[PDB]
């Protein structure tokens, strides 16, 4: 998934 | 080149094109090894090298 | 050697597409148009198995049927999408949608681009969805004679209709005891917690909807009573037996006692358990899996009565209806997995068979409907009756609202939407009146079935329908008269309608926009 | 005149031109990936994994310090056969608690050296990362990336400056490499792709990403660069 | 035919150009009438009867098998359209053909493939370019109707047409709910974040936008409660069965005293486990392993709903809006395990709900962020499947405006402006390239002929109109307004486009030519083709 940001 | 089981190739490579043909007659598996040899020996030239050879064969 | 593109692929394209699915869709609906109206005939089918389907039901006739053609797929598919969302229409939706895609191909050969049909269509559906809100009536969901009018209305067309008073109020009696709120405020109808048992034999008049449940199992063993006043019963979801664990263990034994003592644990454990349910002081004991010989000994020696093997729905009937809990571990059993809440428990013999009666209930939540009749065939055409009823009370329940039957509301619509066109401007009124025309073929199909004349009947009625207040005017099916609904007394719920006529309008739409079919390409 | 340049900057990278006799073209690496146009080839002065990274939540890592790792973090196995008995129920808790130590103490001789970026190898006879062993490294914020090849374990190596490591015992701050940058980017809709850009220890090596919008346009701008290559390396060997 | 023995046919000339010119002209013809308002769609039946209704044409030509490695190309070429926007995978394919198509007519002149080629590249630059000098800035035009009216032309000609406000504003908003806050140099938009559900029932003007989110699955058990008010949500990553030794340890008993302890301690790790996470005053968990019927019994006693079988992209989903942390093991950085009130998710409301006789979870109002979901109702599957393929588009086109603040009109007025400028260009370079470059202004002009050919109008005529008031605009530069006039085929004549609300991304139209010209190209430059027989 293109979300893989802090946690 | 397409092959047997269905894969295409668009090239200009002298090499490449020889080993994706499938030549049957002794007299022309050996001007793939000659490509080869040139492709290993330089790296370019590998249609040249061929282009000679051919020219020599029927010159004599 | 052949050089090809698309291997085998046929192509089709053009006007020939769009006649091909009109035309589809007309067979579809010319098939069924006969069972529409309580002058209906009933068709029998003959299944891939070997038995037999005698019904007159729309959606049973037509999911018995294999089709070529797309248009026939999808028209068989919307039959069953009306079947599920209100349970019944699946006749009307059918006509309705051939009609509306029918009165389309006469625009389509006058070089008429299908979008500005689809732009009427969808246009002339809202239109129709205000008319049938404004001449809505309520009811009353506390007047039992209403709601018995309600069911009698619906099931005057299918073959119980000589029992009409019996299973209206079997329907009636199920609904309202298997309706139930809970934690929070989900309030529900679920029909999972009202079984339908068939049992051949005896004669119709003996059907009943129990205060209880009834079930196919017997005592394990013949020393147990088989008839107790007030019990206490307990649910199991666990086997009382001794089990091999999972963890691959082996036992080494060098010595004489061992094997004896080993032999003795089992039986320990089974006491054990034996006497952790006999705490509880129950008189029932049901579970879902086995029971060991040694523990039947045990609870017998209690007096307890226990039941083996009974499926997961039918133990979460039993829960519901004497409210009881299922507990695994009988360690943690308390006196509040206890059910109370039965009357008498029972069991005979129906034709060299046994059954199990858990009767008399203080307020149960879950009913078992007994049916009894000449045959299995009788008695499946009945279930589907009956669930036809039971789903239509369950919509008047969920929505108390009523619209008058035998094509009143039809016409009125088709009256409104008609007047309606003569204020519009431009190429879309000629599909706009199109469509409100088109509704017409209800009760014209339902004069048809009574047999009368069409052809004056209908338009006596559109004049009757040109007057002021008159959108209760319909026709009588037994006769083939004019007769207004409210002396009559013939109305159907506002949700059924209001799905029937957006499926139809949608469909309609839906088919209207192919242009050219690709077949054959293996996935 | 954008392919040329590459191929001049990435023969004249590999060698000392001082004394250089022949060129090594495996030490030059050709990635192909789908996507976009011939314009968007690029020369990569570091490192380009293909695979993804194992950690859900940490995808950036600024001053990394990198680790490679031969062994596995995965409960005990001796290469005998071996098997645990258990007679008594206090052991069936023994056990349990016992492994959970012995990752735990692993986790944290790694956390111990300061690493933020692991590598670990492949490993076909025994689980080479736990899910247990892959939640305390996630709880200690460090980046896992999973299943790197045995055969190029070299080329990382000469790229980045790191130093295989085969016993934990040898895992100390000395065996780790140094890096400004190891972050994975996320192209428009092609995948994944792990970066490593900065190298304190820079070696003679050199990596290029190859774009194209057509398979076959890939392999015959992959072969083009690979004539220019050999061409540069041919009047390196002849200067005439 | 006699030397080079190959053992495979072989063909040279003319012959292989005309036959790859036909095989991309028949995959255009295939999906040409396919495109503009005025567009149908197409029914495509397998082998076992499976239907299918698309108009998209990615869909298309994915689905069709196809033998010739010509269009292959271009299949692929959709495809990656498909990847790489999400928009404009019909006119890609379509420019990609005619250009192959006018490029074989100047090979057939005794021109040269390689000036073809050169001339197309000039020309591919300078028309990305001028395409900068058409761009309009979002933020001039007010935010909202910019977004929506883009929305609703790239909603026009599918299913969900005439409900274009409807669906773009539930479309807006949703993208609007799912922003992400990002380093705060750009702000992201992750669309595919949202889950789109289909459920055949009411009319589509009856499917709804959920803020929160929603589960394609059914509580554990029939005894525990189906709606729970204030929600406490544990995510967790393992299966609640009973325990089971590894495969190294084994059991070997030779004191026959000590198996029942043994055979409850398999079963009370489990249970421990059960109290240590329900300690807590956790409501609500959610599994992707399965739990056993002996653990369901706990939920149900403590009044608690517990799921299992949920997918791990809607676990994280789920975790990420409401706070919760998704949990692998309960072991902490000691020996010990622990489950802290710190690590769980916060809803306002998780009901059950029927949907059509089925049932499917709503969890509403997530706190630590927003979420938002689509539950589709329409006729049946193939109406709901071409719903959601059609929404689709229309995300991505809102995700793609947002992130780049810039729209282009559409209607071919940018085509006819390009064939303009490009056809005054061809010019000032004076050499066999000019062929070319003409060759490329005159293959930008098929768009609106298609458009006017789809909507039965004159097609020659509105070109013509469409032509003359470009170089009008061209020159006489206070007339310069006249570079936004597209076209409008519900009544077949020119409008001003922009003032009409049709818009498209500028990334659109960029990576079209892009694309479109590089399939030109490494289809144009094949001499000879060899086939070799299968063995
Ligand atoms: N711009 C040019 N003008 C003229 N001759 C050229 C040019 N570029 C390359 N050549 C010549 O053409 C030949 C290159 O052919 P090529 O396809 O590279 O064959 P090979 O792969 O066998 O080297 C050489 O004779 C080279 O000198
Ligand atoms: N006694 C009646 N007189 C006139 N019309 C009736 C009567 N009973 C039912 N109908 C009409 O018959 C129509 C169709 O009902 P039916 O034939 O049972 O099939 P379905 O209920 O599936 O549409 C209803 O719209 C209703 O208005
Ligand atoms: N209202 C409109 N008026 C004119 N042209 C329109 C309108 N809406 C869309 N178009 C045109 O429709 C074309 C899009 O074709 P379509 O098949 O819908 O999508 P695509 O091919 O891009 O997947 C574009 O050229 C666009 O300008
Ligand atoms: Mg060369
Ligand atoms: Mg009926
Ligand atoms: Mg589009």
């Amino acid at each position: 998934e293109e979300a893989e940001e802090e946690a | 080149i397409q092959d047997g089981k269905g894969d295409v190739t668009i090239t200009n490579d002298g090499a490449t094109i020889l080993k994706q043909m499938q030549v049957l007659h002794p007299a022309a598996r050996m001007l793939v090894e000659l490509s080869k040899a040139q492709d290993i020996e330089a790296g370019d030239g590998t249609t040249s090298v061929v282009i000679i050879a051919g020219s020599l064969l029927d010159s004599c | 050697p052949v050089l090809v593109l698309s291997q085998n692929t046929k192509r089709e394209s053009g006007r020939k597409v769009q006649s091909g699915n009109i035309n589809a869709a007309k067979t579809i609906a010319d098939i069924i148009r006969t069972c529409l109206g309580p002058k209906s005939m009933m068709k029998m089918l003959l299944d891939p198995m070997g038995g037999i389907v005698m019904t007159n039901d729309g959606n049973a006739i037509l999911r018995e049927i294999q089709v070529q053609h797309p248009a026939a797929k999808s028209m068989i598919e919307i039959s069953r999408t009306q079947d599920e969302e209100v349970g019944d229409g699946t006749t009307s939706v059918i006509i309705l949608a051939g009609e509306m895609l029918s009165v389309a191909e006469h625009f389509l050969e006058q070089q008429m681009h299908p979008t500005v049909v689809i732009s009427a269509y969808r246009k002339a559906l809202d239109d129709m969805i205000s008319t049938l809100k404004k001449i809505s009536i309520p009811v009353d969901i506390s007047d039992s004679d209403m709601m018995l009018n309600i069911i009698n209305s619906s099931i005057t067309t299918k073959a119980i209709s000589r029992w009409s008073s019996l299973a209206c109020n079997i329907a009636l009696d199920a609904v309202k005891m298997v309706q139930f709120e809970e934690n929070g405020r989900k309030e529900i109808d679920i029909k999972k917690y009202a079984r339908v048992e068939k049992i051949p034999g005896g004669i119709i008049e003996d059907s009943c909807v129990l205060r209880g449940v009834m079930i196919n199992k017997d005592v394990t063993h013949p020393r147990m009573r088989r008839y107790i006043k007030n019990p206490r019963i307990v649910l199991l979801d666990s086997s009382l037996e001794y089990k091999k664990g999972e963890s691959q263990t082996d036992i080494e034994i060098t010595r004489e006692e061992d094997f004896t003592r080993i032999l003795q644990m089992e039986e320990e454990y089974i006491q054990q358990l034996c006497e952790d349910i006999i705490q509880l002081k129950p008189d029932v004991v049901i579970t879902e899996k086995g029971i060991s010989d040694l523990a039947q000994h045990y609870l017998m020696r209690a007096n307890i009565t226990a039941i083996r093997r009974v499926r997961k729905t039918d133990n979460n009937r039993i829960a519901r209806a004497c409210g009881a809990r299922i507990v695994s571990r009988p360690e943690e059993l308390r006196e509040d997995d206890v059910g109370t809440g039965a009357g008498l428990l029972e069991i005979k013999k129906i034709g060299d068979e046994y059954f199990t009666f858990i009767t008399d209930c203080k307020d149960p939540k879950a009913c078992t409907i007994l049916l009894r009749g000449a045959s299995k065939e009788i008695l499946s055409e009945v279930e589907r009756n009956l669930q036809d009823a039971m789903q239509v009370c369950r919509n008047v329940l969920l929505d108390p609202q009523l619209v008058p039957g035998g094509g009143a509301s039809e016409m009125a619509v088709a009256h409104a939407l008609t007047e309606k066109s003569k204020a519009m401007t431009g190429v879309e009124q000629w599909p706009y009146r199109a469509v409100a025309q088109a509704l017409e073929v209800i009760p014209r199909t339902l004069i048809q079935n009574c047999g009368a004349s069409t052809i004056r009947l209908l338009t006596s009625l559109r004049a009757k329908h040109t007057q002021e207040n008159c959108e209760t005017w319909g026709v009588n099916g037994e006769t083939g008269t004019l007769v207004d609904m409210k002396e009559l007394g013939i109305w159907e719920p506002l949700a059924v309608k209001l799905q029937t006529y957006k499926t139809a309008v949608e469909t309609a739409v839906l088919l209207l926009r192919i242009d050219d079919i690709v077949s054959g390409h293996k996935k | 005149s954008l392919l040329s340049p590459m191929s001049v900057n990435a023969v004249m990278k590999v060698i000392d031109p001082a004394t250089a006799t022949s060129v090594d073209l495996r030490d030059i690496k050709i990635v192909k990936k789908l996507g976009g146009t011939i314009d968007d080839c690029e020369l990569v002065e570091g490192l380009v994994l293909t695979q993804k990274v194992s950690n859900s939540g940490i995808t950036r890592v600024e001053k990394a310090k990198i680790g490679l790792i031969q062994f596995c973090l995965s409960a005990p196995k001796t290469d005998m056969d071996n098997q645990i008995v258990v007679s008594d129920y206090a052991q069936m808790d023994r056990v349990l608690r016992e492994e959970r130590a012995y990752i735990l103490n692993l986790v944290k001789q790694i956390k111990k050296t300061g690493c933020n970026v692991l590598l670990i190898q492949k490993s076909i006879l025994r689980d080479a990362l736990s899910d247990l062993a892959l939640h305390f490294l996630n709880k200690m914020k460090i980046m896992v990336i999973k299943d790197i090849e045995r055969e190029d374990i070299e080329f990382i190596c000469k790229t980045i400056g790191t130093k295989p490591v085969a016993h934990i015992d040898q895992f100390t701050a000395d065996m780790l490499g140094s890096a400004e940058l190891a972050e994975e980017v996320n192209l428009n809709g092609s995948g994944k792709l792990l970066k490593i850009t900065g190298c304190a220890s820079p070696g003679k090596t050199v990596t290029i990403v190859v774009r194209g919008s057509n398979k076959l346009v890939i392999e015959e701008a992959e072969r083009s660069i690979h004539d220019a290559l050999c061409v540069i390396r041919c009047l390196v060997k002849k200067r005439a | 035919e006699g030397p080079l023995s190959v053992f495979g046919d072989r063909s040279t000339g003319e012959t292989i150009r005309s036959q790859n010119v036909m095989a991309a002209a028949s995959i255009a013809n295939i999906v040409k009438s396919s495109l503009g308002p005025v567009g149908l769609d197409k029914m495509l039946v397998d082998d076992i009867g499976d239907v299918t209704i698309t108009n998209d044409g990615a869909t298309i030509l994915k689905l069709l098998e196809v033998e010739h490695p010509a269009a292959k190309v271009l299949c692929e070429l959709a495809d990656l359209q498909d990847k790489e926007v999400g928009d404009g995978t019909t006119s890609v394919v379509i420019i990609a053909a005619e250009l192959l198509k006018n490029a074989d007519e100047l090979v057939k002149q005794k021109i040269h493939p390689t000036s073809v080629i050169s001339g197309y590249r000039l020309a591919c630059k300078e028309a990305v370019r001028y395409i900068n000098e058409n761009l309009i800035v979002n933020t001039d035009e007010l935010g909202r109707d910019c977004l929506i009216n883009a929305a609703k032309t790239s909603m026009s000609s599918k299913i969900i047409g005439i409900n274009g406000d409807f669906f773009a504003n539930m479309v807006v908003d949703a993208v609007l709910a799912i922003k992400y806050t990002d380093i705060r140099g750009q702000p992201r938009y992750p669309v595919n974040s949202v889950n789109i559900l289909k459920a055949h029932g009411r009319s589509q003007m009856e499917s709804m936008l959920i803020s929160g989110y929603a589960l394609n699955c059914v509580v554990g058990s029939q005894g525990m409660p189906k709606r729970i008010v204030n929600a406490k949500i544990a995510c967790l990553d393992f299966s609640l069965q009973k325990t089971k030794m590894k495969l190294g340890v084994q059991v070997v008993i030779t004191d026959p005293e000590k198996l029942d302890q043994i055979r409850q301690r398999e079963s009370d790790i489990t249970k421990e486990r059960i109290q240590k996470i329900l300690a807590t005053g956790a409501n609500v968990i959610l599994t992707t392993g399965g739990i056993d019927d002996m653990c369901l019994k706990y939920f149900v006693e403590a009044g608690a709903m517990a799921v299992r079988r949920v997918l791990k992209r809607d676990l994280k989903r789920i975790a990420k809006a409401s706070g919760a942390t998704i949990l692998s093991t309960l072991a902490n950085l000691e020996g010990e395990e622990t489950f802290e009130a710190a690590m769980l998710g916060q809803a306002e409301e998780v009901v059950q709900e029927r949907i059509c006789d089925d049932e499917l979870i709503l969890i509403k109002n997530t706190k630590a962020r927003t979420s938002a979901s689509i539950i589709l109702r329409g006729a049946n599957d193939f109406m709901c499947d071409e719903m959601e393929r059609s929404l689709h588009d229309a995300l991505c086109v809102v995700k793609r405006v947002l992130e780049s603040k810039s729209v282009v009109p559409g209607g071919g007025a940018v085509e006819a402006a390009l064939s303009i400028y490009l056809e005054n260009y061809a010019t000032s370079m004076g050499s066999r390239e000019q062929l070319a470059i003409a060759e490329f202004a005159r293959s930008l002009l098929v768009i609106p002929n298609t458009l006017a050919v789809n909507a039965a109008q004159d097609s020659t005529d509105l070109v013509a109109k469409l032509r003359a008031f470009h170089n009008e605009a061209q020159v006489n530069p206070e007339r310069k307004n006249l570079k936004w006039i597209g076209l409008d085929l519900s009544n077949g004549k020119p409008r001003d486009n922009k003032q009409a609300g049709v818009f498209e991304p500028t990334i659109v139209k960029v990576k079209s030519l892009k694309f479109a010209t590089e399939a030109a190209i490494t289809i144009l430059r094949i001499d000879d083709l060899i086939k070799l027989h299968p063995e």
